């Protein structure tokens, strides 16, 4: 109950490249290794894990795991046989999302023209993998990255992407509308994909998209399958205060909702998706 | 009847000297593809079976390349039957060797082995056959000219033939090469349009009587000699194309002109990315400004390919 948080922090420690939701899956799966009250224990694990990270991916990635195991309980019921079919099905789920970023990269790196000049937001381990696969296919391009206050993740990305021998420019956070005509396409990594096909990414993604549709630059999103959250925002207030805030007055939301009309395509795990297509998949991921 | 062709795979003018010393001037690559692989493909596009290939000068390279080429496999509907002999010194010896072997029994295409074209000889062939049975062997040839403009890179100012044509029946009445000339002499006996906008293109559709007319008159050596020597005596007609490319590669100037025309897709079924020869080592991707890059090219950093690159 408290060692759960410690193990989750450890999965952050010895694996920074592993996603937050995957860390939640691993620590929750180990907690599963320790009838119907066990579903309540896993729901409590969801609450305690979302209470310390508050990303959309954690409360969605763990929430599919509350459903990917409870789908097997619809097939059969037991007391310890059900726990072992739970662990051999959860291990399959966990090893089926260790291959997510590679599949996204294989789908998305074919959308970058040679000699292109992309624009990306703060820091995505998926956008980084899309560009890593794009330079491994002998494409050459330029990357514009916004520094993306307050945590300056854009500088972390450009330091993590200069090793790939790519011309990367840490543009100012305010200057998206300036360099937006210098961009062939926009690749961002969603922190959660809501039910209408729009995304929830770090603050400033929305005005990256609104500028994009102002100049008809394609706005590509590279999310994963477990980031499909069941929310349906209609404006920026409809995003819950769980997700927006990690904690002369400062405001500081950390995420904002991007409308699905602004998004050209989503390169999720389960194939390239129109923003409409996402909704179907969400239905399929929750019957 | 089936359509045949005679392909003189040795140009008998010592023109690409010294490139002709180490590679035959039919096998040197135009745009990564040897010239014969254009004209052979040309004949395959026309509907030609039985494309006799006559090789004299360095027939070893030509035959060993043809048997490893596309048209020597049994899948191709254009059989070649390479004829190899050192007896040929000119085109006249080639068309005289057609007789005493009777290789042609209907009208055939005489390309000259380095033609590069996407011409469809079905309109011209049907017009030739129409006025062949009608006037009972009046016509012996139907030269194929491209409607060019006299100031063009493809016109080398070394062929530039001017003709006098009867516009109602397309009969050629006069024909001369205007290599060194300022004023053109047309005799008054031929009285009738006079055309200079004709790229020669060397795709004559000569009937088998032409092979007869080269043997009895042994003095002929080339097609220019034949057309000049029979317009003084049996009626060369012609057909003029306007929407299809055609040009041979007589010299290195018009080599550069035709190679720049192929890259710029003027010969559209024969572009480099089409891979009309089915080799695995000549695939391409036509990118943006006729920039074709083959497989595993590894372009450097900061290098600029502006346009028309292969
Ligand atoms: O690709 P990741 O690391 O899983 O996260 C994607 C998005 O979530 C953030 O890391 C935090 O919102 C953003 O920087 C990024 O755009």
């Amino acid at each position: 109950d408290k060692e759960l948080i410690e193990y989750f922090k450890s999965q952050m420690k010895e694996d920074p490249d592993m996603a937050s939701a995957v860390a939640a899956i691993r620590t929750l799966l180990e907690f599963l290794k320790r009838i119907q009250g066990l579903r309540a224990n896993l729901t409590s694990a969801i609450e305690t894990l979302c209470g310390v990270d508050s990303s959309v991916a954690v409360s969605s990635g763990g929430e599919l795991f509350l459903r990917f195991i409870s789908l097997a309980s619809l097939e059969y019921s037991d007391y310890s046989k059900c726990k072992k079919i739970m662990i051999e099905r959860g291990e399959l789920f966990l090893r089926r999302i260790s291959l997510s970023r590679n599949k996204i990269a294989d789908l998305c790196h074919t959308f970058i023209k040679d000699g292109a000049t992309i624009l990306t937001h703060a820091y995505s381990r998926v956008v980084l993998r899309v560009l890593e696969a794009a330079v491994a296919a002998k494409k050459r391009f330029s990357v514009y990255v916004t520094e993306s206050q307050p945590d300056l993740s854009g500088k972390k990305m450009a330091k993590a992407l200069c090793h790939l021998n790519v011309p990367v420019t840490v543009v100012l956070d305010a200057a998206v509308g300036y360099i937006m005509e210098k961009a062939d396409l926009v690749i961002v990594g969603a922190e959660g994909v809501v039910e209408n096909g729009g995304i929830i990414n770090k603050i400033g993604t929305n005005q990256m998209a609104v500028c994009a549709k102002a100049q008809n630059k394609p706005f590509y999103v590279v999310a994963e399958s477990f980031k499909f959250v069941r929310l349906f925002p209609l404006n920026q207030q409809d995003v819950p205060d769980k997700f927006k805030y990690k904690a002369l007055k400062e405001e500081h939301p950390w995420v904002d909702y991007t409308a699905p009309s602004l998004i050209t395509l989503l390169f999720t795990d389960l194939g390239v998706l129109t923003p409409s297509a996402v909704s179907d998949e969400l239905i399929k991921l929750y019957l | 009847p089936p359509l045949q062709a005679v392909l003189v795979a040795d140009s008998f003018d010592r023109r690409f000297f010294p490139i002709s010393k180490d590679q035959p001037r039919v096998l040197l690559p135009l745009a990564n593809v040897a010239l014969i692989d254009y004209t052979l493909e040309f004949l395959t596009a026309t509907g030609v079976q039985e494309t006799f290939v006559f090789c004299c000068w360095k027939a070893a390279q030509i035959k060993e390349h043809l048997l490893k080429s596309k048209w020597c496999r049994p899948t191709s509907l254009n059989v070649v039957r390479i004829i190899t002999s050192e007896l040929y010194r000119s085109l006249g010896d080639v068309l005289r060797d057609v007789d005493a072997k009777a290789l042609v029994r209907s009208d055939f295409l005489l390309v000259y082995g380095d033609v590069i074209s996407n011409i469809n000889i079905t309109r011209a062939l049907e017009e030739h056959r129409l006025r062949r049975k009608l006037e009972k062997n009046v016509s012996v040839m139907t030269m194929i000219f491209k409607e060019s403009s006299p100031s063009h890179p493809t016109r080398c100012h070394e062929d530039n033939v001017v003709v006098a044509v009867d516009s109602t029946t397309n009969r050629v009445l006069h024909f001369q090469k205007t290599q060194g000339l300022r004023r053109f002499a047309f005799p008054l006996s031929l009285f009738v349009e006079v055309r200079y906008d004709l790229l020669d293109c060397h795709i004559s559709i000569c009937s088998p009587q032409v092979a007869q007319l080269f043997t009895d008159n042994f003095d002929y050596q080339t097609r220019d000699d034949f057309v000049r020597g029979l317009l003084v005596n049996n009626q060369i007609h012609m057909h003029v194309t306007a929407k299809e490319y055609g040009a041979r590669v007589s010299n290195l100037h018009m080599y550069s002109a035709v190679c720049a025309d192929v890259i710029r897709r003027w010969v559209y079924p024969l572009t480099p990315e089409a891979n009309f020869t089915d080799s695995t080592t000549q695939s391409c991707t036509h990118s943006r400004h006729n920039i074709y890059r083959g497989p595993e090219v590894s372009l450097g950093h900061g290098s600029i390919l502006e346009e028309n690159v292969l």
